[PDB]
């Protein structure tokens, strides 16, 4: 049951209490999923649009 | 109505107080997957605690209590003793045992040779005895070497505790048995303690000088139906019920059953279960649990019990399942989800 | 000083936010119109408060706040409500539709056609601060916006970014005070992609504050006002080292430093006590050593899971009120004497404590009493692991039918993000039981 | 501004639609010319979703009526609240659609359904942000059902983005008007199979049975069957018309309620249902058990012949919103058997403070079953009967249809009931 590094200031104060020791995608790859996801819907809305015209 | 799932169809206790719940009229089965149960009768291994609780409006309640392996390990009963100040390394009613990892894996092995070592010296009995809960494979030996031989042939954990060299034998036959006792903890940690227990007795004659025949020193059903050649010839099937073993204590050593046993069962069951209940406890949980135990003892010559195992799966007698298992749905399911005596439990009262 | 941003993505982020900084005022005594008059130094000032208020020439203390929701009902209610003048229009976005509760519209659909516009807005906060530490990310796990879009906006912050913190305080989905079934996808589709971007994230499951309020404050039926006013004081007890002087947690690097061992094990459990209804007579105060063990009490955290059954990797005691050190460690000496904590072999077996006098403030009228001391504690436990089990069976039962699937794959993503992220999410649950199990 | 464009087409759909008007109209306090009279706000904060504001605080529909014959029109205009509706949104041919799904879907239809999209996209454009379109009409005729799914199909054409939602009354030989209903309903199930987003099947047999055995009419009219669809819509609109959680837009609704595109048609529901003992009190239990059970259902298919996928439910009025979710609860907790245990938390329930006309309270229901195949069972029956001898197919055949067009629906409707029976296993 060890306290150490208190600090003390006018709002209040914080310690430590020891009981035992032990023993990414860049801008550009971003760019291409949501183009890529943009794409797939395109996609399938001119299937529709197609399915549609005939 | 409520509602329960079915998640172990092994177990012969359940199966029976399922097949109970149903006659009421007032209980139904669903799924094994369905979520919306009020009681579940989960499996041994990995039952998904985390998952229970959570469904909006559910009271539900499970027939295990998490964290109880605790006490139904070998290796973590040892453990469990030694380090609890509640049992510490000095209780008295547990055989001296040591936690033993096979050398191709703490451990406890330099430990047990000074215990060991210090036996041998002194003249005394010198026989332990080895085995694991990975078994059905057991050896009894008065030689270091051939015990810890043994376990470095296997590959899980293994315990060596001291074998009871001076067990209590029945009369006529000379030969050894072991008390089962089942214990019910129901949700809010009341320790109820089953009237009925049985001994499971040996056939044939106790022989100290010879345990490379393992019938007369082990006391399990199947060892005794299967390698035994006297089963049956004392009491049906090898199991002796309180009624009759009082009787012969009575006639025999001129005490009750309650007076020179009893009171050190319920000792040793209210001493261990007490001691894990800050661990496993359902009191502040959102889900509750109760939980049906086997503990098995034995008695020695000076008529002191000692605690051999805990079982959290345990099955059992034939004779009792019907009385046993409405004691379950009455004070563990009932008092949960009532429907719409003189009871059959003994309530060990303990300081919560 | 060094500032930190906040970003309130989604209704649950949005509403949340609005919690917050209304306690925030209330504690740095900042009135609804932006003034301040404590503040002697009128335009400026490098104060603890100054964190996460700008000033203008005129003394109007500015959130350094961020509102962000692809639908304008719930940020029309900041633009006109008891807060309108704290911030100014840039600071509140708002798009015409939202996401349907559908991850992959607030992340692919909608979410390219505003993010670049949600930086742009960030970036103009950024260059008020002469030290950013990072950001504070609000948002649900269930919702479209706060799943979808969440999630391209940490991924777009760790480029621009890259040398800041960020934290979360995401809303983990709970069937009582919500109506949407694909929740479950959402969550795990999100924690999927944010994992790697979020350096701490606190979860607060909607199903434990929800019981709170029944249980403690007699709410029969809690609505989103009376869940967020509770959840505000629990970010206001760990955001408070961020607004006061102090020396625990005084920059958000702190917080992972404290609290996170390995990278993706950063979900601390957070509880706190003591909760008291305003509408009681009178309560009996309670001391320093009955809030403490509360902290054990699973009816107090923000989650509900066993950490009896788990290890402990940290534990943060965060005290507000009338707490000096003495009482602290009696209280922690009578706690390892009876409770199960398991701490993991190569961790320190210890607390750090924090503690302002200040104790906590509570709005006017609202359900909270006023309590002379209280505290949050913020311990990693393997035992929140059991969130991610839950959270991940829900997603199996559905996905085995490929139910609601058609909704994502409709909005462009492609199948096999489903499973990736559950993958991702099979591995989270496997490190925790590498970690907290023997 | 979630603003919904209604479409009323034919004879079923016309009147079906101008009930609806008249009963929401009464809700938001607009009387019969337009002119606001009621007294709480609440009667505003969502009008514009179903009205335009025009001049003098005027609120005007913003609802097109279609129909091939002028007849059930002329009704409407001097109906209760004929006078309500913009009278540039009457579209109406001469000839009629003689109950013949052909001549409403690609002959007479055709000729007039530019000049209805025309008024639908001037609706549209005087929206600040569109949610989608409803459309009331019956399957079994021939404008309604031919016509509405011809501009169903020429609508999602032009906004394909938007949510397409029908009320779609189903026929039946207990309240039929010709034998070859089941031929054009089977034509519609194959467009509405795939191209609307949610459907709420009105059985007129449902209905009929109501008010027979439930409501103890005698001699029920087409009259009386239409209160009960009135009631009903303005029950599952309700959610959208008030002040109601979770926001409540068709689109939220649609990706929670359909787990799988085909499987979009839902059985309304509604409580109470009482015959002239009515002014009692009804408890949430009451409302709850009678919401739940079969004969409180638009649809005549039995609940317990199938499951549940999902489930949304409205409460409305001012009720124990705690004691709500305990009945919930309870019904699900008590018959946890008809639903799909793959689908967690598949029951939702809402509560709006504002309830109907004349009741305390009340509970709409809607329920995606695949117990609903009953009802496409029926009508493929039907439709085989007469179709295994080619009874009365001339009537298509002559105007340009050939058989091959009524196999491949039947197909269609064959492979829909097959879809829900893999579900309900
Ligand atoms: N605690 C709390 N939870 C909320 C609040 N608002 C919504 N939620 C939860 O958030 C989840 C729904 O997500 P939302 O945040 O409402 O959706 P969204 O982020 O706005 O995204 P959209 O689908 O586009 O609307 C549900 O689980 C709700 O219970 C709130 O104010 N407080
Ligand atoms: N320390 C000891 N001293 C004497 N006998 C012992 C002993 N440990 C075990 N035994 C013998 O072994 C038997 C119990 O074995 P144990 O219970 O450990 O195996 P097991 O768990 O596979 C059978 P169970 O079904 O009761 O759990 C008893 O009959 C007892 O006679
Ligand atoms: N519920 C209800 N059903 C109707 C009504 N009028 C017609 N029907 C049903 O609708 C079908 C006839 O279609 P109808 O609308 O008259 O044909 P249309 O004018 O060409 O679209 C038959 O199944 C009728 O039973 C009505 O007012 N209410
Ligand atoms: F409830 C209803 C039951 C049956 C019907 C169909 N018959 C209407 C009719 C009857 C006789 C003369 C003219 C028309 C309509 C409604
Ligand atoms: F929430 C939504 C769910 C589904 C959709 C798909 N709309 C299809 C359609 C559009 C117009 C007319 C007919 C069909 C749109 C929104
Ligand atoms: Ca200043
Ligand atoms: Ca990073
Ligand atoms: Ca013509
Ligand atoms: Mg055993
Ligand atoms: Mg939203
Ligand atoms: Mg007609």
């Amino acid at each position: 049951m060890e306290v150490i590094e208190l600090n003390k200031c006018t709002s209040g104060q914080s310690f430590e209490v020891i009981l035992k020791p032990p023993s990414d995608p860049s801008l550009e790859e971003i760019q291409k999923k949501l183009e890529a996801a943009e794409e797939r819907r395109k996609y399938q809305e001119a299937e529709l649009l197609k399915h549609l015209a005939e | 109505m409520y509602t329960f799932v079915v998640r172990d169809e092994n177990s012969s206790v359940y199966a029976e107080v399922s097949r109970l719940l149903l006659a009421t009229g007032q209980w139904k089965r669903l799924r094994k997957d369905n979520p919306r149960f009020n009681l579940m009768l989960g499996e041994r291994n990995r039952l998904p605690f985390g998952r229970l609780g959570h469904e909006p409006g559910l009271v539900q309640l499970v027939n295990y209590y998490r964290g109880a392996d605790k006490l139904c390990r070998k290796a973590s009963l040892v453990k469990l003793i030694k380090t609890s100040p509640e049992l510490s390394e000095s209780c008295t009613w547990f055989p001296e045992s040591y936690v033993i990892y096979p050398t191709n894996l703490t451990d406890e092995r330099e430990v047990f040779l000074a215990a060991y070592n210090r036996r041998r010296e002194g003249r005394e009995g010198n026989v332990w005895i080895a085995k694991s809960s990975a078994g059905a494979g057991i050896l009894i030996s008065s030689e270091a070497s051939e015990l810890l031989d043994f376990i470095d042939e296997q590959g899980q954990v293994h315990v060596i505790q001291k074998y009871l060299e001076k067990p209590l034998l029945l009369e006529p036959g000379h030969r050894k048995f072991d008390i089962r006792s089942w214990v019910l903890v129901d949700h809010l940690y009341n320790i109820y303690l089953y009237r009925e227990g049985v001994l499971r007795t040996s056939s044939e004659p106790y022989n100290s000088a010879n345990f490379q025949d393992k019938t007369c020193h082990l006391t399990n059903h199947c060892i005794q139906k299967e390698y035994s050649k006297n089963y049956g010839r004392y009491e049906e099937g090898n199991e002796m019920f309180f009624e009759e073993f009082n009787q012969y204590l009575m006639d025999a050593l001129n005490t009750t059953l309650e007076n020179s046993i009893l009171l050190q069962i319920k000792h040793i069951i209210r001493s261990c279960l007490m001691c894990i209940e800050p661990a496993i406890s359902t009191k502040h949980l959102h889900y509750q649990s109760f939980q049906l135990f086997g503990f098995d003892f034995m008695v020695d010559e000076e008529l002191k019990v000692w605690l051999i195992e805990v079982n959290g799966a345990p099955a059992c007698a034939q004779k009792l399942y019907a009385e046993l298992c409405q004691g379950i749905v009455d004070v563990a399911i009932s008092s949960v989800f009532p429907l719409a005596p003189t009871s059959i439990f003994i309530k060990l009262h303990h300081h919560h | 000083m060094r500032e930190c941003i906040s970003i309130h993505v989604g209704q649950a982020g949005v509403q949340i936010g609005n919690a917050c900084w209304e306690l925030y005022c209330l504690e740095h005594g900042i009135q609804p119109d932006g003034q301040m008059p404590s503040d002697k130094t009128i335009g400026g000032g490098d104060d603890s408060f100054n964190t996460f208020f700008s000033e203008t020439g005129a003394g109007k203390h500015v959130p350094r706040a961020v509102f962000v929701d692809l639908e304008p009902t719930v940020i029309d209610e900041v633009r006109t409500g008891t807060y309108r003048q704290l911030f100014h229009p840039e600071q509140l976005i708002t798009g015409k539709e939202d996401a349907a509760n559908n991850y992959a519209r607030g992340h692919y659909t909608i979410g390219k056609e505003i993010i670049d516009l949600v930086l742009d807005r960030i970036r103009k906060l950024a260059d008020q601060c002469t030290g950013l530490q990072g950001f504070l990310v609000f948002h649900s796990f269930g919702g479209g916006t706060g799943s979808g879009f969440t999630s391209l906006l940490m991924e777009r912050l760790s480029v621009d970014y890259g040398k800041k913190s960020k934290l979360e305080f995401s809303i983990y989905p709970a069937p009582q005070v919500s109506t949407a079934v694909v929740e479950p996808y959402n969550s795990i589709l999100t924690t999927h992609t944010t994992l790697e971007h979020s350096d701490c994230a606190f979860m607060v499951d909607n199903e434990a504050i929800y019981d709170i309020c029944r249980r403690n404050l007699d709410i029969e039926r809690p609505t989103y006002t009376n869940l967020n006013r509770l959840i505000s004081q629990i970010v206001s007890s760990i955001t408070a080292s961020l607004r006061f002087d102090g020396a625990l947690n005084v920059d958000l690097t702190e917080f992972q430093t404290n609290l996170v061992p390995y990278p993706r094990i950063h979900f601390p459990l957070a509880t706190y006590a003591p909760v008291i209804s305003a509408e009681k007579a009178y309560h009996e105060q309670l001391s320093v050593a009955e809030i403490t063990n509360a902290c054990f009490e699973p009816a107090n955290q923000m989650v509900k899971c066993d950490p009896r059954h788990g290890k402990y990797m940290a534990c943060c005691l965060l005290y507000r009120g009338d707490v000096v050190p003495k009482d602290v460690n009696a209280a922690i000496a009578t706690i390892k004497t009876k409770r199960s904590i398991q701490f993991v072999d190569w961790c320190p077996t210890g607390f750090k404590v924090g503690i302002n006098y200040q104790p906590p403030t509570v709005v006017p009228g609202g359900d909270l009493a006023k309590v002379q001391r209280a505290v949050c504690m913020l311990s990693n436990t393997t035992a929140i692991a059991e969130a991610w089990a839950r959270l991940d069976h829900k997603f199996d039962l559905m996905y085995a039918k490929r139910a609601f699937v058609h909704w994502y794959v409709g909005e462009g993503m492609e199948e096999g993000e489903f499973s990736e992220a559950r993958e991702d999410m099979a591995a989270l649950e496997k490190d925790y039981e590498e970690v907290g199990v023997d | 501004m979630r603003e919904i464009v209604h479409i009323q087409a034919g004879q079923c759909g016309n009147q079906i639609g101008a009930k609806f008007w008249e009963v929401i109209s009464d809700e938001h306090g607009i009387d019969p010319t337009g002119s606001y009279h009621g007294d709480s706000d609440l009667q505003l904060e969502r009008i514009n979703v179903y009205y335009n504001e025009a001049t003098g605080n005027k609120y005007v529909p913003r609802a097109i009526l279609v129909d091939l014959e002028p007849g059930t029109m002329d009704s409407v205009r001097s109906g209760p609240f004929g006078q309500i509706f913009r009278p540039d949104n009457f579209v109406f041919g001469q000839s009629g659609a003689g109950n013949n799904w052909a001549k409403g879907h690609y002959t007479e239809g055709a000729e007039l359904v530019d000049s209805v999209l025309d008024v639908v996209r001037k609706e549209s454009e005087s929206c600040d942000c569109l949610q989608g379109f409803q459309l009331t009409h019956s399957l079994g005729g021939g404008t309604g059902s031919g016509m509405g799914t011809l501009l169903i199909s020429k609508i999602r054409e032009e906004y394909p983005d938007r949510i397409m939602n029908t009320f779609s009354v189903m026929p039946s030989p207990k309240v039929s008007d010709t034998v070859v209903e089941p031929y054009n309903a089977t034509l519609s199930v194959h467009q509405l199979v795939e191209n609307t987003d949610e459907t709420y099947c009105i059985d007129n047999e449902a209905l009929y049975d109501i008010c027979f055995r439930t409501l103890k009419l005698t001699t029920p009219t087409y009259g009386d069957l239409n209160h009960l669809v009135s009631a009903t819509m303005s029950g599952v609109t309700t959610c959208l018309r008030f002040p109601g959680q979770l926001n409540a837009d068709l689109r939220k609704l649609a990706v929670n309620m359909v787990p799988f595109p085909r499987l979009h048609f839902f059985m309304p529901g509604f409580a109470p249902l009482t015959s002239r003992q009515q002014y009692r009190a009804l408890t949430v239990p009451e409302l709850t058990q009678q919401m739940f059970d079969s004969k409180n259902m638009m649809a005549a298919c039995d609940p317990r012949h199938g499951r549940y996928l999902t489930v949304a439910a409205i409460f409305r009025g001012r009720m124990s919103m705690k004691e709500v979710d305990e009945q919930m609860l309870n019904v699900q907790n008590k018959n946890s058997s008809y639903f799909v245990e793959w689908i967690p938390n598949n029951v939702k329930t809402a509560v709006c403070d504002i309830p109907p006309r004349g009741l305390k309270m009340s509970a709409t229901f809607i329920g995606n079953s695949t117990a609903i195949q009953e009802l496409f069972k029926r009508i493929s029956e039907q439709f085989t009967a007469m179709f295994r001898r080619k009874a009365f197919l001339h009537w298509y055949t002559g105007e340009g249809m050939d058989e091959m067009e009524f196999t491949e629906a039947e197909s269609n409707m064959n492979d829909l009931v097959s879809e829900y029976q893999q579900y309900q296993d």
